[PDB]
């Protein structure tokens, strides 16, 4: 039965490494947005600036 | 394929302008034109099912004489859903009369190869013992270094843990190929209360290149790993005794990096 | 044991999703990229 | 040497405790991860608001001229 | 200049692509 | 206890994953209809680009 | 209802004799009683308007002592046109004496739930845009999964063709119901040259069973559907631009898998 | 008149798709039967030999 | 046009019969299944 | 011509459906008497059952 | 750009031939199958007028001793 | 055992009705 503990032990650690993986996938998304954010910033700006161009 | 075009500059304005006329000579294909304004871009005339177009359409681009032939210009015509490709450099022109010609190349340039690579091995790992087995199997695409070198493929293996670099292996060498054979094991003495902090780090290097930037690709298995590479380890975990084999495509050494550290 | 194989798949349907957003969100890059660097 | 197996047994399930517990800690991060990120789509679905009204004038000064 | 970024941007972009497992369309 | 801990932080991270679940959906959705703005944004900016390139 | 019997071994025979004499305590109905013969059926004496009747009718058995109490009795007594239910199992009696008693259970066991549900959605499709939209609006009747646990219900959508799952979506998820109401939109990207091809594949799942048998049943409309299935996408067809609403009852998920496949 | 034979299309994949449904009919109807017709094949073996037991 | 819709009416009628039809050899496979598991 | 194959078809289609409609009559018919003739042998075979039980 | 509006109605009238078709190979299938079912009941018809003899003689046998 | 296969085949029986929308009596 030191097997099953064994198994078991190893289910968990795949259980926390996945959740580490889908841990990244969430602090990827928020680093990727952030930066989109500054290319908005950006974006908006100069559509200000082309709109009051005109 | 054959295509007539026109190259003016017109120097009262400062601007070029290129005739897009006609082409002849096509392999039918519903083709349509593209314009490649050097380091914007123009939608020609759609034809359909046609295999010699006509558009007389013309493009204006307006770029200062001091630009003076640093630009050049490419046209690729695409069949629509790239058959037909040419280009000019903009310094080969006299602009003393307008220019009006036949060029027939019905070739592209092959775009340089993007993926790096793949690299087949095999995970084994026995509890008991705390042995961990990797077989280094085959690569196949290898991304070449450079043009007209000849690449000489081996694998590194860096058994990681806290970011510190435990134990390290390296293949034979295999001249001359982009698809290298090896069929090589190496083994590492891991208990089982430290297989799970571990990380199996596997770079495919030229050897022609040692001593300066020789790294083709890399991956790494084990704890933080993600997408195929974790679901390798978890298989080696889940299988204990029993070897896995599985493909892995190679990833950018300096990415793979800034997650190793 | 039914705790752990729960909440395994629950996570594996959480990864699925996210990989399609980033995915999405990849594509978002670009065109904000795009948009920008003018 | 089946000696050891219970104090096995006992390094193994402590390992999964303390995996568990690690487990809570990357949750709770990936959580305010995601708060976040929803708060800057919202702020940025605003802005993008703008830009696209932005647009609109640009082409809507253009087409009378 | 914007190239050198841009590029250098879509390396990242393909890195996370890589690294989970996703596939272009 | 021993196990009981474990099983604890089990059930709460098997709740946590459910609010992950929803949140990823709606962020899903999100990006869907922002990249769809996104197009239509730079449809206009490649019209504007052809309005005043033909003037 | 009340109701004396009484209940018999023969060791010399090998066989067991149940007497099912009086009835009292009744509701008038007009009954009649049947003999359960555990895992035969007896026609006892049918009264009429008679809210207490009276049979004196032996019901013969013939099995084995082996059997051993793995058998049990059980009597429904019918308002002929199963008011009175009573079951005795055959190890919790003494044959030492015959038994004659009265039980009086007046309420008979719940039948387990045999339809699994049923969904409302609507369907829009716009040709020209090449659009379809899904609409789960909301679910009634879901049967449980098992009995005592709490039913977690979400919708599973597949945009199926030539057999192959093209495109998936997933509702929220409701806790603790089996009358889930939604309201929540998916939309497909559809050309009208495809449309004709597709099917939509509609799921409902217990998020409390992730990972292990977890749907409650599915239907789809589109290529190859039948009944009402086929009638809400003619339906969709014959009304482009507008979104048309219908309920639709749950089918086993092995069933449609088969017609899917 | 695009929208006509739009209509008709939609019109002649409605009949396409009733007389696939018919056509299952039919071939579930064939299925059952031949099902049964071994079930019948049974019953009459059953019957005479119940027959000849008397 | 009037091809198509007699056609539909036709087809209707015959689904509609076989509906019936189907129903009453549903009957007659409970019927022998029960004469046959004995 | 193009519509002219397409009403062909259509046509040969309507014509096959109607003798599908008069199988189908027929197969209704036939059920419906093997129906009433296996409630026949079932209720000979419940007698039976009971005139051997009582014996 | 209704440039392509005949060549659309073109694969629209194509993939209406190309499902009457497909009708004509369905009532085909169907009227086979219907053939089949309808000399099967013939077969298991006259099955069923055995059985009922075998049983109308088993009772005949019984209301005897 | 006749049991298994019973409860299977009315399980193909409800799946017919289904599949055509027929109403049981
Ligand atoms: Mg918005
Ligand atoms: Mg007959």
């Amino acid at each position: 039965a030191l097997s099953e503990i064994e198994t078991r032990h190893s289910e968990i650690i795949k259980l926390e490494n996945s959740i580490r993986e889908l841990h990244d996938m969430f602090m990827d998304m928020a680093m990727l947005v952030e930066s989109q954010g500054e290319m908005i910033d950006r974006i908006e700006y100069n559509v200000e600036h082309a709109v009051d161009y005109v | 394929g054959k295509l007539q075009y026109s190259l003016d500059y017109d120097f009262q304005n400062n601007q070029l302008l290129v005739g897009i006329i006609q082409a002849a000579e096509l392999p039918t294909s519903d083709p349509y034109v593209k314009v490649f304004l050097l380091p914007k871009k123009f939608e020609t005339k759609v034809h359909r099912k046609t295999l010699n177009p006509v558009f007389n359409e013309q493009f204006t681009f307006k770029v200062p004489y001091s630009e003076l032939g640093g630009k050049t210009l490419v046209m690729a015509v695409y069949d629509f859903d790239i058959i037909g490709e040419f280009k000019v450099p903009m310094n080969t022109v006299d602009f003393g009369h307008v220019t009006e010609e036949w060029r027939d190349l019905q070739s592209a340039e092959k775009e340089e190869q993007e993926k790096l690579g793949d690299i087949c091995f095999s995970l084994r790992y026995v509890p008991t013992a705390g042995k961990l087995t990797v077989v280094i199997l085959e690569a196949k695409n290898l991304k070449k270094m450079d043009v007209g070198g000849l690449s000489d493929p081996y694998v590194k293996i860096h058994l990681m843990q806290n970011g510190k670099r435990l134990k390290k292996k390296k293949t034979t060498i295999k001249k001359n190929t982009l698809n290298p054979y090896y069929n090589e094991s190496f083994s590492f003495e891991v208990p089982f209360e430290q297989i799970q902090k571990v990380q199996v780090v596997v770079t495919v290097l030229d050897y022609d290149k040692i001593g300066k930037n020789d790294a083709i690709g890399k991956v790494f298995v084990g704890y933080n790993s993600t997408g195929a590479e974790l679901r390798h380890w978890s298989d080696m975990l889940a299988n204990p005794r029993r070897p896995i084999a599985q493909w892995h495509t190679l990833q950018v050494e300096e990415e793979v990096d800034a997650m190793l550290a | 044991n039914r705790r752990l194989q729960q909440t395994q798949a629950q996570v594996d349907e959480v990864v699925d999703i996210m990989r399609v957003n980033v995915d999405k969100v990849l594509e978002r890059d670009q065109k904000l990229s795009e948009l920008d660097d003018r | 040497e089946l000696e050891e197996m219970q104090r096995r047994a006992d390094q193994l399930a402590d390992e999964s405790l303390e995996s568990t517990r690690r487990m809570l800690q990357l949750v709770e991060e990936s959580k305010d991860a995601g708060i976040r990120t929803l708060v800057m789509l919202d702020e940025q679905g605003e802005q993008l608001d703008r830009v696209e009204e932005g647009m609109n004038h640009i082409n809507q000064d253009m087409k009378e001229a | 200049k914007y190239a050198k970024m841009e590029a250098e941007r879509e390396v990242m972009r393909q890195g996370i692509r890589d690294k989970y497992g996703i596939k272009k369309k | 206890a021993r196990e009981n801990e474990m099983d604890e932080n089990l059930e709460q991270v098997s709740g946590i994953i459910g609010n992950l679940r929803h949140m990823a959906l709606d962020m899903g959705n999100e990006i869907d209809t922002q990249n769809r703005q996104i197009d239509r944004i730079m449809e206009k900016a490649d019209s504007n680009k052809t309005r005043i390139d033909e003037a």
